[PDB]
C-alpha cells in the first residue's frame, strides 16, 4: 500500500467514497487499485483487488483489505506484508473541502460587479459635484 | 488531451501506451507491447517487447545464456506532459484576491 | 466546446486585470493633469 506522504488527497476524495466499490459485493473498482497499491513491472493487474471492511461517507474515509491470486492454488489470499497494519489500511481526505469551485464562478463575478458598481458610484457621484462646484466657482469669479 | 495527465499515470496505464504504436505481425497472433521509461518530469521513452517464433518476448535487455542479444529494438520519445490540477482552488482564490 | 473551463478561470481574471489597469491609467493620468491645470489656473488668477 502507498504511505500517507504519497497520497494526493484531492485526486481521491473530490468525489465521495460512496461509489468507489460495487454495492452488491464491496470490492473496490479496478481503476483505484494502482492509485492505492504499488506493484512491480510486468505485473498482471487483474490478479489483485481491494475489499472494503469499514467506511463513513460523512468523514469521507475508506478502510480496506487486499486479496491476491495464490501462485500455487485456484484461490485468493491476503498479502500480509502490504503495510505496517498488515493486509489492511485506511484512507482519508486530510482537509474538509468539496465542489466549492462551482459557486466560485458565480460568486467572484458578482462581488466584482458589486465592487465595480460601488467604485463607479463613489467616483462618479463626487465627479458630478466637482463639476458643479467648479462651474459655480467660476460663475461667482465672473460675477465678482 | 493526454498532456494534462502526469507521466506517472501515463506510465501506469499500459492500455494508453499500447495506443502509442500500431503493430503488424509477421505471423498470426505474434504479440508486442511497449515498455515505458520516465525520461524527465515532462517526457518518456517507449521500446517494443515482441514475441519471436518460440512464443517468448524479447526487448532491449534480453539475454540467452546471460549474453545480451542487443537485437536493436527502437526507443521512441513522447513529450509535453504537465502537472495534474491540484492548484485550481489556490489559483482562482489568488486571481479573485488580485482582482479585489 | 466545454474543454475550456480551466483556462476561462485563468483568462477572465487576466482580462479584468488588464481592463482595470487601463481604466485606471485612463482616468488616473488626466485627473493628475486636471489638478495641475486647475492649480495653475488659480495661481494665474491670483497673479492677475
Amino acid at each position: 500500500f502507498k504511505p500517507g506522504n504519497q497520497i494526493d488527497f484531492n485526486r481521491l476524495f473530490t468525489l465521495p467514497v460512496t461509489e468507489l466499490f460495487d454495492p452488491n459485493t464491496m470490492f473496490v473498482y479496478d481503476q483505484y487499485v494502482p492509485l492505492l497499491v504499488n506493484l512491480p513491472s510486468g505485473f498482471d493487474q487483474a490478479s489483485i483487488r481491494l475489499k472494503v471492511i469499514s467506511y463513513s461517507v460523512e468523514n469521507q474515509t475508506l478502510g480496506v483489505r487486499l486479496e491476491f491470486k495464490d501462485p500455487q492454488t485456484q484461490q485468493f489470499i491476503p498479502v500480509l506484508n502490504a503495510s505496517s497494519t498488515g493486509p489492511q489500511t485506511v484512507f482519508q481526505p486530510f482537509n474538509q473541502w468539496a465542489d466549492y469551485v462551482l459557486p466560485l464562478i458565480v460568486t467572484v463575478p458578482i462581488v466584482v460587479i458589486i465592487l465595480s458598481v460601488t467604485l463607479g458610484l463613489t467616483i462618479g457621484i463626487p465627479m458630478h459635484r466637482n463639476k458643479k462646484a467648479l462651474q459655480a466657482g467660476f460663475d461667482l469669479s465672473n460675477k465678482k | 488531451n493526454l498532456v494534462d495527465k502526469t507521466v506517472d499515470e501515463i506510465i501506469n496505464t499500459p492500455e494508453i501506451l499500447n495506443s502509442f504504436f500500431r503493430f503488424t505481425p509477421a505471423f498470426e497472433d505474434q504479440k508486442a507491447t511497449l515498455v515505458a521509461t520516465k525520461q524527465s518530469d515532462t517526457s518518456l521513452s517507449v521500446s517494443p517487447r515482441i514475441q519471436f517464433l518460440d512464443g517468448n518476448f524479447y526487448d532491449l535487455n534480453s539475454t540467452i545464456a546471460g549474453v545480451p542479444l542487443n537485437i536493436g529494438f527502437p526507443s521512441r520519445v513522447f513529450a509535453g506532459f504537465a502537472a495534474l490540477p491540484a492548484w485550481v482552488i489556490p489559483v482562482s482564490v489568488g486571481s479573485s484576491v488580485g482582482i479585489l
